[PDB]
């Protein structure tokens, strides 16, 4: 986040495993993996997408 | 003995009663390949409702008659709708579970009759049109109802609004190969001159540990009449044919929204 | 000392930073009467969701404004239909479950105002009517919106269709005890100039191990402004408010088909 030191706000990232529609709202978003960040406290966030899948390895 | 001496590094070039389950309680059994269910191993939390979805379901009975050819489901589809077990399919991107087939049907003495259950792993079943491959995903799910076998291959001569559905033929068991070798796959005869009921176990098998749910079914269920039903010398028998389906060591993962597939 | 033998077989007689659960994170806090929640003890099988229902759910945000006057939930109500949670709960007859809940609000430096947040066990409201408590199941379970708070008492003045709806007020917090008490629940306040948010563990509290979650309500949350908003020189301030309540050690029993209330 590169906004001023006198901003803030709430942001919410979210990964959804494959198989249902896309997420249009945050009530749908919500229900997958997701993590909350605080633009004050912290200027960066990280999120770590873990490795979930049927077959051991996927195509390019 | 003769000499050997691998060269090249890679290995590929190297030359070559009751039975009570939950909630639910039932009054000999087959397990398929002697593989009980079971858990995946030690080599993301996946859920597991133990008893909430552990337990047996009853589908919606049959009936069997002088002209009637046979009856299929497919598994996990024909429990989509049943309980909590097709909530954590439709809320999870990746499923496994056994089952426990029950097949009931029960006449008297005087009836005369035999059924063949069979239990196929990847029954995959043929058209009724010249293109290939080209079945609806509606028509390949029926889901609770199940579908039907005929007797011979009637071809859908429609261009205008083709209806992609299957042609299963009984003889051929529906995908071009002979029924009496049917066999190979776990099956069981319920002959009414000596029982009434079947059943069999069933582990879970798939080339991967773990698999989608919604766009690929693990089992097919096929009951044919191998003898023809009659009783005494009476124009029309028909007769109640019942199946009732238990999951067994189930596992989700992947939790998100909900899914909705589109049937009709 | 002086001596005292009892007579009678019967002893009536007798002379007297980031917290993740689940799939979910948010990123101090306070336990209701310094309990934990827990399982039940060792003094039919009990179902339980470990993570299928012990997660977090966000509720819908409101708006704080100059002339906001409060807000109330009440809980299992809130959360009869989020995932799982409310299938189990409609698919059982007796469920247990605790909670912990989070309040967000975040303003600016130049914002002034403070929230009272009160956990209140069996939280009782007052109706609006002569007859005495002649209101509704609808009515007294509106869920995830909630309700809100009066300045006075308005009585409905209509024998044709009563309403049959509560009219809490602000200072009598709803329920004919003085405000300033309130602090006796378990409570946290939220002051701009200090903090933004709020959180709070709740046990589960009731008279009986287990009990239905359809018919009782055992938590109440009410949030009200100890404090007017204000801002600046500005005539109109509006902020926004968010929940979100995550159910912990929950246990569910009695299973049969499921229940549908009628909600209007």
């Amino acid at each position: 986040f590169c906004g001023s030191m006198m901003a803030t706000g709430k942001i919410l990232v979210a990964y959804a495993p494959p198989g249902a529609q896309p997420p249009t709202s945050r009530k749908e978003a919500m229900l997958g993996t997701h993590v909350i960040w605080d633009l004050g406290l912290q200027s960066s966030c990280t999120m770590v997408v873990p490795w979930i899948s049927n077959v051991t390895y996927r195509q390019t | 003995n003769y000499t050997t001496i691998n060269y090249y590094k890679d290995s590929a070039s190297n030359a070559a009663l009751q039975l009570t389950i939950g909630n639910s309680t039932i009054t000999n059994s087959v397990v398929a390949y002697g593989r009980w269910p079971e858990f995946i191993r030690d080599d993301d939390q996946p859920t597991e409702p133990d008893v909430a979805t552990c337990r047996f379901y009853t589908l919606d009975t049959v009936m069997w008659g002088k002209e009637s050819k046979g009856w299929w489901w497919k598994l996990p589809d024909a429990l989509r709708d049943m309980g909590l077990f097709g909530q954590n399919m439709y809320y999870h991107y990746l499923g496994r579970s056994g089952y426990t087939v029950h097949v009931q049907c029960n006449a008297s003495k005087f009836h005369q009759g035999a059924l063949g259950v069979f239990a196929i792993p990847e029954y995959c079943l043929a058209g009724d049109s010249d293109k290939q491959r080209y079945t609806s995903y509606a028509n390949a799910n029926p889901g609770e109802k199940g579908g039907k076998f005929y007797s011979q291959f009637n071809r859908d001569t429609a261009v205008t609004s083709p209806k992609r559905e299957f042609c299963p033929v009984d003889y051929l068991l529906g995908c071009g190969v002979l029924l009496g070798n049917a066999f190979v796959y776990p099956h069981q005869i319920i002959n009414l001159r000596t029982n009434n009921s079947a059943t069999i176990v069933l582990p879970y098998v798939n080339a991967m540990a773990i698999d989608s749910m919604v766009k690929h079914n693990n089992w097919g269920i096929a009951i044919l009449p191998l003898s023809p039903l009659d009783f005494a010398q009476e124009s029309s028998v028909e007769i109640p044919i019942t199946v009732t389906i238990a999951p067994m060591c189930s596992e989700f993962n992947g939790l998100r929204n909900v899914t909705a597939p589109k049937f009709q």
